[PDB]
Parts: C-alpha cells; structure tokens; sequence
RNA sequence: GAAACUGCGAAUGGCUCAUUAAAUCAGUUAUCGUUUAUUUGAUAGUUCCCUACAUGGUAUAACUGUGGUAAUUCUAGAGCUAAUACAUGCUUAAAAUCUCAGAUGUAUUUAUUAGAUUGAUGAUUCAUAAUAACUUUUCGAAUCGCAUGGCCUUGUGCUGGCGAUGGUUCAUUCAAAUUUCUGCCCUAUCAACUUUCGAUGGUAGGAUAGUGGCCUACCAUGGUUUCAACGGGUAACGGGGAAUAAGGGUUCGAUUCCGGAGAGGGAGCCUGAGAAACGGCUACCA
RNA sequence: UCUAAGGGUCGACGAUCAACUU
C-alpha cells in the first residue's frame, strides 16, 4: 500500500503488552530493530505500563533523553526501540538490571537481575554463514552477527555473548537434555527439557519438550530457545520457572493467601 | 530427446563445459543434482543427453513448496502434463462431501516416461510458465 | 516600452521608459546578445554596446533563452531551467513563457552594457555598490586579497560596522575550509581509527586460524 | 508503460479477466535496448531500490573468453552472423545476449603468440613448459587466417551495458558452424 | 536566530466502498525467484600517472538594487556568498604471491576452477574463495560538536577522548512484490469457452528488482468445461464479526480491527528506498 | 533489398537439377 505503514491501531498491537484498550487509538509502533515487531516490547511500553516509573510517553521521553535508560549496554534514547528476549535493561538512575524473559503467561515479565549477570546476555543462533573474505560468522536471534565464532557452533545452539565486546565466551548446543526456552506459539514462555528432535525435512522441526513438573509438550523448533542444561540455567529464570499449572492449581494458589 | 539439438539455439547445461584440451573419459561432462526429499535422481537423469533446463535433476530449479500426486490426464504438450487432483469438499449443513478437483499443469522432464493415468508425484518450483508452479519428481505408472 | 538596463562593472542598474517606436526599432528581430548601440538606439546612450538579455512582454511572460519565436508558448519546465522554480522534489510544470527575439510585444526589455562610449550616465558610473558580501572560504579570500598559501589568512577579512546602540561589535564572517588542528585532530583521528581496525581484524583472524590449526590436530 | 502483470493476459480457462489497481510501478516493464554496433553509448536506468542498470547502445568492444586456455581479452566485435530468437536481428547487427558474433581475434593471437611461441595464424624456456600440447582445433585456428572468430554473446548488453562473451568451442561450434554454413 | 540552501518527511495517517465473483480476501505456503530508505549488528592499511597543515566555481540560494502582468505559492535582468549542495582529488609501511620491475581492496560484466569425503541446506551452478580479463567509474569521509588530555625535538611538534553525520557490502528489522493449497452469492430463458489480434506449452532473446507469454521471434496445438467452464446479475469490497437462535440453520456484514481498491472519468509520468501519489505533475473528457 | 515455406532425379544424409505460388 504505497509504503512501508508507520501507525499502529490499538487492538492491532501484541496483546502480550497488556495495554489498555479505551486509552486512545494507537499503540507505540515498534521502531525497527533487534528483535521484531510482535515478539518485542518498547522501551515506552516498559517504562510506562510494566514498571509505571513514567505516567505518560512525554515522561517515558524524558526520562530517555537524559540518557538513564540503557539496552544491551548502550543509550538507546529511541522511545519505541523494540526490546526482546534475553535483552538487558539497565538503569543507573535507580540502579537496577532487568532482563526481558517470558512468563508463563506469554508476556514480557519484569525479572530483575544482578549487574554480575547482566553483564552478558544470550543469542539464539539464527545462522552461520561465510562471509566476504571467507570470514565465518553467526547470526544470532537478537540480529548480531559476530565474526570468527567457535567452528562447532551450529544453527539453534545458543552463545553467550559478551555484550561488552560481543563476543562468543561459550556455547550450549541443541541435544536431547537441554534446558530450553519456549518463545512463541501457545506454550510461550515455558521452560523444559528436550527430549526429541523429529526432523520433517523440508516442512518444519517439532521438539518435545519435558518440564520439570514432567509435562510433555510439543512445539516448533523456530522459537525454542536453549538456555542451558538442566537445573543449570546460564541465565536467571523469572518467578515462575515456566511451569504452566492449569487454571485450577492456580486458583488454588490464589487461595492459599487468606 | 530425438535429435536433443533440434533448437535454433545450441542446447547446453550453462557452465558446464566440456574441455576440448583435456582428453577426459567421457567427453560430455553432464551435470546432475540430487533433488532432496528423498526423491532418487532416475538414471535416465544422470546418464541422458536431454538439457532441460526446468528438469529438477540436470535444471536450474529447485523443489521446495509442497508435494503433491495427482493423475495424469493430458500429455499434448511438450514437456509439460496436467495431473488431475480429485478430492473431497465437506459440506457442513449436510454433513456431507462432494467430489472435487482441480487440474494442475505440471512440468515432465525428459528422464521420466508419463502417459494418461501414471499417478505422478510433483513437486513446487519457481513459476516456470504462466500456469506451471511443479515439476514431476516421481512417476509411479500406475 | 521600459529598458532595465545594468551595469555589472561595479554594479549599477536603472530603467529608461522609451515610448517612441523609431527609436526603439534597433531591438526588433533581434534574439539574444547584439550590437545595438546607443547611436542605434537614442540620442543619450552613445558609443554604449548592450547585451540584450530576457525581458517580459505584455501579460508579464519573461522572455525563454532559447525558443526564437516571436509570440508566448506553454513548455514543461523543469529544476534548472528558467522562468519556473519547482514547488517539490520532481515537479514540472506546464508554463507559457515568451519567446527569446524581441518584437513590440515585449513590455520591457533587460540589457546588459558590455562597451562604455560616451559621456557616462548618471546611473551608470558616478554613483556604483559595492560588493555585498565578501569572500567566505579560506582560499576564496586567499584568490581575493593575493596573499598566497603560507599567510595566515584570518586577519584582514572584510568586516562590517553596526551603528545601532553605540557599541557597534563587528560581525566578521566565519570562513569555511580553514586549515585548523581541529580538523588535522580529525583526520589523524580517521587515519588511525582505520590502521587500529586493520590490526585488530588481522589479530582475530591470526587467532581464528590458530584456532583451526589446533582443532584440526586432531586425528 | 509497459506493464508485467499477469491482470491482463486472460486466465488459463479462457476467462477475460475484469480490470483493478491501475498500473503499479513495480510492474512496469521498459523499451529495448537494441544495442548496436559502435561508438559505444550508454544511458544509465534508475531502476527499483535506487539502482542503475545501463541501456547499451552502439557498442564497439566486448570482453571475449577462449575457456580453453582462460584469457578473456577485450576485442571488437565485427558483426552478428546467427541469432537463435531473430534473423532479423543478425540482419541489423543488433547485440543481444546469445547473439553469435565474429571477434577480431588479434589479441587471442597475440596471447597465443606470447604464451606458446608457436606461430597460431600468422623467460626463455616458458614456450618450452607450454609443451607441444598446444594444439588447439582445427576450426578455432582455422579463423585466425581469416582473423575472425566466431563466439557467443553472454553478457546482456541492455542489462548490463556490457557485450562480453566467450568464443565457440567444440559440439557448439560444429552446430553453430552447421547453422552458419546452411543459413549462410 | 527570521529568510534561504542542504537533509529528512510529505508513499504514514484520515476518508470512502465505486470497481471487483478465483478477482479481492481468509487460513496456509514459497522466494534455491527478488527489491528493501530507515533501525540494529558487523564490515573497508591495497586509491596516486607538484594541495593534503585540506582542491575548484566551472555556482548558486537567501540577501542587495532594476522591473512585467489585472491576477498565481509567476518570475526576468545585474552583484556577492558557503556546504554533509555540486565536481574533483592524496596521505596507511609492514606483511603478500603470481606475471614477464608490475599486478594483486572492493564494486560491475563474462568465462573457467574449487567448493570433497574443505562450511551450510532435504536439495543448488549456495555461502565463499581463486584465475584471466572487463567497466559512458562504484565505494574506500577534503564533514561537524563538546572537551581538551599526555609526551615532547617547547613548535604551525608528536600523539590521544567521547561522540554526530556519512559510506561499501553482508546480516537484521520495518517492509514490498510475486507465490502453493483449499474455500466465494443468484443464474443453463448462459453449454461450449480460449486460440489470426498470446490462448496452453517448448527454445532463445528482450524487459523487470526478480520468476513468468510479462513482451518478442521461431515452433508445437494446446489450455478450461455438467465435479458448471464461459457468459449474465449482484441495490456484491473480502474477512474478523452481527441479528436471531433447543440442536441443525436463516439472514446480514458500507461502518471502530486486518487485507484490498479509489481520490470526478481514463491514461501517462517526475522525484524518491518506497507512489503509476492525485491536500504531485502532464494530457484528454465532463 | 531480403527472409521463410512449399519440389524432381540419383546414391538419416549426400550429390545434382528445376518452377512458380504464398
Ligand atoms: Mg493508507
Ligand atoms: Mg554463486
Ligand atoms: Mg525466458
Ligand atoms: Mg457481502
Ligand atoms: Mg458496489
Ligand atoms: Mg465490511
Ligand atoms: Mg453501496
Ligand atoms: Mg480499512
Ligand atoms: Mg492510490
Ligand atoms: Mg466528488
Ligand atoms: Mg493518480
Ligand atoms: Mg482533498
Ligand atoms: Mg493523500
């Protein structure tokens, strides 16, 4: 339609954001960047709704423009720049680390975390591929590419990334017994152990995947996401571990407040 | 194919070329592929003088849509066949199905032998004509 | 019938309203750049050569520099072209403009004096402008005031006086392209920016294959 | 302009199709080239996403490869003898990829001359490791007494501004010399 | 800090439903069939056939003064003036092999070679590298801010920050364009339709960002159809949805979201990454 | 000024010969 669209309706926007819906007619846009448009979460929407330390996106602004807000240890003044999963957000000015992970709810939940681990992050290796020069590279789910990685890091295998020099320090890679990320479908948001890889050459690859509670789901190997081996995550997990009870236990966790 | 150069243009597979310094074995140097998805490349393939350039074994086109088998039910044109698909369309209100199809103008290399019926397998390529969106991967004659 | 005549020697301009056909037959038929002289034209002019430049005509249409037709036509004008200035990145438009020989159509007529004859007049020597702008960039005041490459030049540019509140702080014009340790700091800045990558790049790939030089030991 | 649609050009059953969405511009298609021979002239095309292809008209030189002895040197192409898609584009010398040109061959013989020392058409030792294995053909030599070799256009001079090619070998050049010696 | 040049945007939005019945659209696919401003990340010691301690106006605006027209977001004539506008143009050894001292970055075009069993894919003539050449030259900052620091032949020294803007290529993102499969209401008082004038396919070419009868040349005689083609009607934009509803259904959906199309009717095109744009232009009709 | 197609005789082609119609 003559371009490339640059509004986003209310109603059109993630519903993962959980934003209002009779606050106006448009949602913050997701500036180009990292992650994607509906997998990420802008630095607004964060500032204003998931942490309400800014009442309006003039405050979310302002508190951006002085250079308080950092993603993935630089600036990042953009007001809708479109944060993701397993980015930093640091802060100084109320010093304090998060980093952006799923709940099991499927949204972006508020996990703080330490500057000792913030230090780094992890990446999802999208590709590995020989650049000009005959340079290898790897393609990471965050949209880096980093030059001369380890020889035995292939696609879906996850790295640990620096992310002060953007440097591979190490690598989990995709095998039956691995800690693992759930990153898109229905059980968005849910942590597990493979234990299967059925191939479907040409169609799309299916992993089954364990959580410690022993239930067995399947899902696309598109949005898995290694993090580790088992009860060794290489990242912090947020409150709930992805363990995804039914309705009924959780209302009856909700009832156990009295 | 009958005479394989009987174009007004010289038929060759591009960058495949035969050394005339080099005194190799063959002498025509034949380029192959192997399609993918477990579809054996035929040996009429591998050891033809056809060219074919929309052949998915010795051509420049891939398959990597979708699969499908139909049946055989023209073979008038010149590398070039329509598969019938017959299927079954539910009707909810009644609770019931009626048969269905949809001819599909697939693409016929020289390595496979087709005539009417022949359940052929085809595979999804580029757009190589107006119509043709497959090229037969497997000929079943059945 | 005007005649906005200009003197681009010292700059000068003035208009003269010539009302009388005989006198002004001289410019007739004629297109662009002739000889038609003061004698040719009237009695004060004399021995003055003019360049017959543009000119508008009745309707005010300004004259086209190279139509040679004697009536107005319509031309797609584009950016750089006379008589039309594009509203928007890509517009042309479709404008009657006048052709480029002179005939009784034209209202006024623009001539440049290129030759001085006779005795000057009154708004052509005598009373001149100067200049409204000196030069800018470095080695234009370097081409203006002689001074060569090795002088120093940030000391005599033309300045201007502001009588308006008894203080009058000169504004000098900032000069561009000036040879200063602020872009020499930048250019060894870049130039060394770039030898630092190269380095870097060609110790990670000496380690990268030290690397694969290592892991294929292996056998 | 020229439109690439498939909107018109009726379906396969036959249908006329009904008319939408006036002409787009990522479907215009543009005029031929018709590149000639010499003086070259190019016109530079902005094409989509800011790029620049170059209409070749009146080109003179083109990159020749031998893919014998690979030295791709430029010449001047002579004439068109054979098209495959046109005669008439042989008839007015219109250069077009696949088109088959006769070249000037002066350079390959001058290679040839500096590189095997063997007299092709009329530091020491080189000529001596190019060892007598040096015979060609008995059809691409026979052209360098006439000082015209046949080859194959392979460049796309409307595309690409350039006319290069590469000389007729083998099986390609006994067809094209059987298309040449019936048509000719 | 007006004005102006330059840059970016004005292709989003908002409106409407006229067209449109395998068309749009919905769900599902593909690009190993392409373009992609911007964002994000990575990436460029190789440039010369008497400036680099910085090249030109061949350049001009705003501005100054002279005007035409009744009128326009009309402009002529004359005098300056800059750039991250325009056009050119060097500094980086060392390392480095081939050719008979020179060439060896990247970009374009062609041909050949490897790409195994020395990376990837289900799969490639893939990524990538090499060779030989080729280019109406592409890029390889002649740009800007705030601080000024360290060493010192104490000078116009040598160095060195944090940035901004720009720039080649790749990847990423926002996209775009094509695209697989299946699914549209009434009508036979529409049963044959398409095919010279492209209809279906083949070869070759042209054109395109790219596939493709998209167009052209030559050739073949195909392609759709009672499982409803083709034609006609729609007071038909499609869908998410709405009304009513035991169950099944019937009817509706111009309209808050998604997709499409249009800006009086057509057509053509400039700019630009992106428009066949209409609060852009050009022409015709009313 | 060309291009293409449409033949005879003789031994998948070669040699030779010939007239117009499109
Ligand atoms: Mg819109
Ligand atoms: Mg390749
Ligand atoms: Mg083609
Ligand atoms: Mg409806
Ligand atoms: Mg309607
Ligand atoms: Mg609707
Ligand atoms: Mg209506
Ligand atoms: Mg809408
Ligand atoms: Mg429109
Ligand atoms: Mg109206
Ligand atoms: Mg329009
Ligand atoms: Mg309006
Ligand atoms: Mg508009």
């Amino acid at each position: 339609a003559r371009g490339p669209k640059k509004h986003l309706k209310r109603l059109a926007a993630p519903h993962h954001w959980l934003l209002d819906k009779l606050s106006g007619c448009y949602a913050p846009r997701p500036s180009a960047g990292p992650h994607k448009l509906r997998e990420s979460l802008p630095l607004i929407v964060f500032l204003r709704n998931r942490l309400k330390y800014a009442l309006n996106g003039r405050e979310v602004k302002a508190i951006l423009m002085q250079r308080h807000v950092k993603v993935d240890g630089k600036v990042r003044t953009d007001t809708t720049y479109p944060a993701g999963f397993m980015d930093v957000i640091t802060l100084d000015a109320t010093n304090e680390n998060f980093r952006l992970v799923y709940d099991v709810k499927g949204r972006f939940a508020v996990h703080r975390i330490t500057d000792e681990e913030a230090s780094y992050k992890l990446g999802k290796v999208k590709k590995v591929q020989l650049g000009k020069k005959g340079v290898p590279y790897v393609v990471t789910h965050d949209g880096r590419t980093i030059r001369y990685p380890d020889p035995n890091i292939k696609v879906n295998d996850t790295v640990k990334i620096d992310l002060a020099s953007g440097k591979i320090t190490d690598f989990i890679k995709f095998d039956a017994g691995k800690l693992v990320y759930v990153t898109g479908g229905r059980n968005l948001g849910r942590i597990g152990t493979i234990v299967h890889k059925e191939r479907h050459d040409g169609g799309f690859d299916l992993v089954h995947i364990k959580d410690s509670l022993d239930n067995t789901f399947v899902t696309r190997l598109n949005n898995v996401f290694v993090i580790g081996e088992q009860g060794k995550p290489y990242i912090s997990l947020p409150k709930g571990k992805g363990i995804k009870l039914s309705i009924a236990e959780e209302r009856d966790r909700r009832r156990a407040q009295q | 194919e009958l005479t394989v150069q009987s174009e007004r243009a010289f038929q060759k597979q591009p960058h495949i070329f035969n050394n005339p310094k080099v005194k190799t074995s063959k002498r025509t140097k034949r380029w192959y592929k192997n399609a993918g998805l477990g579809f054996k490349t035929p040996k009429t393939a591998i050891e033809g003088s056809y060219i074919d350039k929309k052949c998915p074994f010795t051509g420049l086109v891939s398959i990597r849509g979708k699969i499908l088998t139909g049946t055989v039910v023209s073979t008038k044109m010149h590398r070039t066949i329509v598969i019938r698909r017959a299927y079954l369309h539910y009707i909810p209100k009644y609770n019931r199905y009626e048969k269905r199809h949809k001819n599909v103008p697939v693409h016929v290399s020289p390595a496979f032998r087709v005539q009417v019926g022949d359940i052929v397998t085809v595979g999804q390529c580029r757009p190589i004509s107006k119509t043709v969106r497959f090229n037969v991967v497997k000929v079943s004659a059945a | 019938m005007k005649l906005n005549i200009s003197y681009p020697v010292n700059g000068s301009q003035k208009t003269f309203e010539i009302d009388d056909e005989h006198r002004i037959r001289v410019f007739f038929d004629k297109r662009i750049g002739q000889e038609v002289d003061g004698e040719a034209v009237g009695d004060e002019f004399k021995g003055y050569v003019f360049k017959i430049s543009g000119g508008n005509d009745k309707q005010g249409f300004p004259m086209k520099q190279g139509v040679l037709l004697p009536t107005r036509i319509k031309l797609l004008l584009t950016k750089n072209v006379s008589c039309y200035r594009p509203r928007r990145d890509g517009e042309r438009k479709r404008k009657s403009v006048r052709g480029a020989i002179v005939g009784p159509d034209l209202a006024v007529l623009a001539l440049v004096i290129v030759k001085k004859g006779e005795q000057e007049l009154e708004g052509l020597t005598d009373t001149t402008v100067p200049k409204r702008l000196g030069p800018k960039r470095a080695n234009n005041i370097r081409k203006f005031f002689g001074l060569s490459k090795e002088d120093d030049v940030r000391d005599f540019v033309i300045r201007r006086e502001v009588t308006k509140g008894e203080k009058t702080y000169t504004k000098a014009p900032k000069i561009q392209r000036l040879v200063t340790p602020q872009r020499l700091q930048r250019k060894r800045h870049q130039r060394a920016l770039k030898v630092r990558n190269a380095q870097a790049q060609r110790e990670a790939a000496a380690e990268y294959a030290q690397l694969l030089a290592k892991r294929l030991s292996e056998r | 302009g020229i439109s690439r649609d498939s909107r018109h050009k009726r379906s396969a059953t036959g249908a006329k199709r009904a008319q939408f969405r006036k002409k787009r511009k990522f479907e215009l298609g543009r005029q031929p080239a018709n590149t000639k021979i010499g003086a070259k002239r190019i016109h530079s095309v902005r094409t989509r996403g800011g790029n620049k292809k170059y209409r070749a008209l009146r080109i003179e030189t083109g990159n020749f490869s031998w893919a014998s002895e690979g030295i791709s040197k430029k010449t001047r192409i002579a004439g068109v003898v054979y098209h495959p898609s046109n005669n008439e584009l042989v008839r007015t010398n219109t250069l077009t990829k696949a088109a088959i040109v006769q070249i000037d061959a002066t350079p390959f013989r001058q290679w040839f001359e500096a590189h095997y020392g063997q007299t092709l058409g009329k530091a020491e030792r080189k000529w001596a490791a190019r060892a007598a294995s040096a015979k060609i053909e008995s059809s691409v030599e026979s052209q360098f007494s006439a000082g015209r070799l046949y080859a194959c256009i392979s460049s796309r001079p409307g595309q690409s501004g350039r006319c290069d090619g590469y000389i007729l070998e083998g099986e390609e050049l006994a067809f094209y010399l059987r298309r040449l010696t019936a048509k000719k």
